[PDB]
């Protein structure tokens, strides 16, 4: 109910980890425009 | 030092130090033109059969023998490959697998990762004959086995001999890779389209089998994940067809 | 120099014997048949195992012996014996006995030859639509698993070339055969197992080699 | 009873690890043929 | 990056980023001709006395002292080189020492290697004499201790005088090599012939003592191993006898 | 592949592999001459202002909101620098920051390291005020929370918010640096003098201010140490005031 494309991730193996180290942890994801970028029509922002 | 590919709507990540073995020293390529010139026109899709597939992993535990895939039919389900695979009675292509782990430096274990061309298997039944589902379960992977297996028409898969009557220390002859923990991680192999004719019809026959096998097993201490992830991924290389007008 | 595929390869063998009769009461031991594999000599077979694909001539060489059956009538006095040695190729009509049309067609060669003299030889090309045999397919003859079509290499048939009412003998033909010009493609790992039967690759589990005594143990210097 | 050399491996110092991995581990050997090497008067394998 | 070095019928391997120490910048050589030309010839080995001799590893506990060898005659069971020893009055010659470790980077520890020229050693009581056995065991090291000794006859051999009196942080006035476990495992000395006369004899006279002493002690935790090996090779270099005839 | 590096009677140690942030592309440089060519002479120290000031080490555990730092009077306290202060009536000045981590490889965790223009906070109690005491205390870090505070005067600084009324995921807007436990433990920022006038006084404005926001926990397993511990180090650049004669 968007019709865009989406992106996902898998367990292709698993976390293997020798003896005393930590057990979980973490992924972080940044995002930014590449130099082909446009904009048109100015308007007002719905946040304030 | 990492290197970012794109082949047509997929990306993957690998690095830029690695490995790479070309068959027989031979890369993929049509059949130039003039074969069969007159009434044998070929076509080629290079639409979305030049695309990365990938496959679900599997799981690298303490006592695991080793898997198995057949070529093609592991990609009758694969988007268009797949659909071209039933639009034409004829076809043939070359590949590129990526084999790749998620493993600390606190783990430890061997992997060898091989392409064996004509990979005939044995019954479990000497006098008996293999089945086709035995053979092959399409994406999914089949299982080797650590003892002698039974059963009707089951492939005899014990590991020792690879389900093909000969010693598994010897599969070195074919194109292959080691994959050991402690130094590396990841494996390609290009293999070329190799049969005794030109081109052939993809439904019946299995041109080669991507084998991944354990010589030294997992091993882990205290606190550590209890498996590893194993992950497949292929492109295919110069596919083509029979012209259909 | 020794270890070139040629020579290697090239090297003649007895892989099939036979025996037929003038006269009998059975009609199908008045002829002999091979059908041309190299499935059925073992030590042949394992050599060819380590490629994958394989391209060659044939040459083969008849050895014929025969005798009169002990059965009771002595005292005779006989011209040499004449026999006819038949290939079919592939896609060829088949005899089903010695009195048949098939014995004449004009598209199956066929050799003549009386006792006494040299022994028949014949040579036969590479004869296949494809390109190469192959040693291993893994797939379906269209169904059978592990047989295709394309390997086939066609058919021997011999018989006795008397008129009617023949006097009885027995003869037995020893086939010596011989590949030339051989080219092979894709090595393989050597055959660890025995083999089972002629068609298949079934085999029973084998141990990779024998034991010592202990990781350590080396025998004493003489 | 051979006439032939031999190979042997000791234990210089022993194996030492952290905390945390596995305590055994192995040793694979791999075997060739060098460019020089020649053979004579072809004849019949014991093995079959 | 590894090298195999062959020397006779010897093989080792070691890595190509190793660092070497030449002792006073002097590489070892052959006395030239003429100092003593008219009746003193020499003769040369240099068939097996040139290649790689192995001794016993020792093994480094978590209270280890330290251990000592003295050269020549740490070599008077070694094949050729020991029965050149037995037949020649008079000889001469440089060495290369290897030193090699195995250790995980879950290991810690430093080592201090030393090669100390004319290594005379005092007695453990102050008007006694050393004996003969006390000062060496050929092939089998000698060990210091961790408080002063006692005893007739034997060395007195607390690991901070280093049996000499002096004080052991000072011994890097000599050709020496650290060995960090954190940051490598190797250690290469070449050592030429230092002498006050051209030759000499190989019996009662030790040219050099080569010592490795732990200045920061192993340490390990949960179930690592519990010791760590080290190896010393030994390569003659340049020997030289008296002529027979 | 370490580098020393010494600044007046200063030295510390880094790595060659440093990366160095050029906040907006500008080095720091003096305002040339003729701003304010005939009543307005300035004069530069460049005695003991171009030195390493090293503050006291913050300790990084499990639950650490973080941590920032006011630009200047941070170094009102600093032997000349802090001297210049009091002395002269106007300044400016650019700076180098160095932050360093001691961790081992067992550990993991992720710290943003930023430094933010004019960092204008907000009171804990919306019609309130906030004081001088809970901006700053010099050479000692305020400290960020978890959760939203109260009280009279101070800061609200729930750490999601950074005390500015922004989204805390975006302040990598300003000079800003990454250390990922895994990959390098070490961050360099040049910062110029910026300001809508030239020259100011420096006790009643706070020019820039440092802040360091662990993202990912710091996290560790059975008998690591249970703290990692944090080092700032600053030297003033460029550094001018007005003349006194």
């Amino acid at each position: 109910y968007t019709s865009a494309g989406n992106v996902t991730c898998w367990y292709q193996t698993g976390i293997v980890v020798p003896a005393g180290t930590p057990t979980s942890c973490s992924i972080m994801c940044f995002v930014s425009a590449c130099n082909d970028f446009s904009v048109r029509l100015l308007k007002d922002t719905p946040f304030i | 030092r990492v290197r970012s590919i794109t082949l047509g709507n997929s990306t993957i990540t690998t690095q830029e130090s690695a490995n790479v073995v070309v068959a027989y020293g031979r890369w993929p390529e049509y059949l130039k033109d003039n074969e069969a010139t007159a009434e044998d026109q070929p076509t080629q899709p290079d639409v979305a059969t030049c695309r990365f597939y990938t496959l679900e992993s599997v799981t690298w535990e303490r006592d695991s023998p080793g898997w198995w895939w057949k070529f093609p039919d592991a990609l009758k389900d694969m988007g268009l490959f797949g659909q071209n695979m039933y639009y034409h009675y004829l076809g043939r292509a070359g590949y590129t697998i990526h084999v790749q782990c998620n493993a600390s430096k606190f783990h430890q274990g061997c992997l060898m990762v091989v392409c064996v061309p004509e990979a005939e298997m044995g019954c479990s039944q000497v006098d008996g004959t293999v089945n086709e589902h035995s053979l092959s379960e399409g994406e999914t992977a089949k299982k080797f086995a650590s003892t002698s297996t039974n059963g009707t028409n089951t492939v005899q898969s014990i590991v020792t001999n690879a389900g093909m009557g000969v010693g598994v220390g010897n599969l070195t002859i074919f194109p292959h890779q080691w994959i050991n923990l402690r130094t590396n991680n990841c494996a390609t192999i290009v293999m070329p389209y190799i049969n005794n004719v030109p081109m052939d019809n993809m439904f019946r026959h299995h041109n080669f089998t991507l084998m991944i096998i354990p010589f030294v097993p997992l091993d882990y201490s205290s606190d550590s994940s209890t498996y590893v992830p194993i992950t497949v991924t292929v492109a295919p290389m110069c596919a083509e067809y029979n012209g259909l007008r | 120099s020794e270890s070139s595929i040629e020579n290697f390869l090239c090297r003649s063998a007895c892989v099939y014997m036979g025996e037929y009769h003038t006269t009998n009461t059975d009609t199908s031991k008045l002829f002999a048949s091979w059908t041309i594999n190299a499935r059925r000599m073992v030590q042949m077979r394992r050599k060819l195992e380590l490629f994958t694909y394989v391209r060659f001539d044939m040459e083969v060489t008849f050895v014929i012996t025969s005798k009169q059956d002990q059965g009771t009538q002595l005292g005779q006095d006989m011209p040499p014996l004449t026999h006819q040695i038949m290939y079919i190729p592939p896609g060829g009509p088949i005899p089903k006995s010695v009195t048949d049309y098939t014995w004449q067609t004009s598209t199956n060669p066929s050799i003549f030859w009386t006792e006494g003299n040299a022994p028949p030889r014949m040579s036969i090309p590479f004869i296949s639509i494809g390109n190469a045999y192959s040693n291993f397919y893994d797939g379906w003859s269209h169904g059978v698993y592990g047989y295709n079509t394309l390997n086939h290499m066609g058919q021997i048939y011999v018989r006795h070339v008397n008129g009617s009412s023949p006097l009885p003998m027995t003869s037995t033909v020893r086939m010596y055969f011989k590949p030339k010009h051989v080219k092979v493609w894709v090595p393989r790992p050597p055959r660890l197992c025995q083999y089972k039967n002629a068609s298949t690759v079934n085999f029973t589990p084998t141990n990779i080699t024998e034991k010592r005594q202990s990781i350590n143990y080396i025998p004493e210097t003489v």
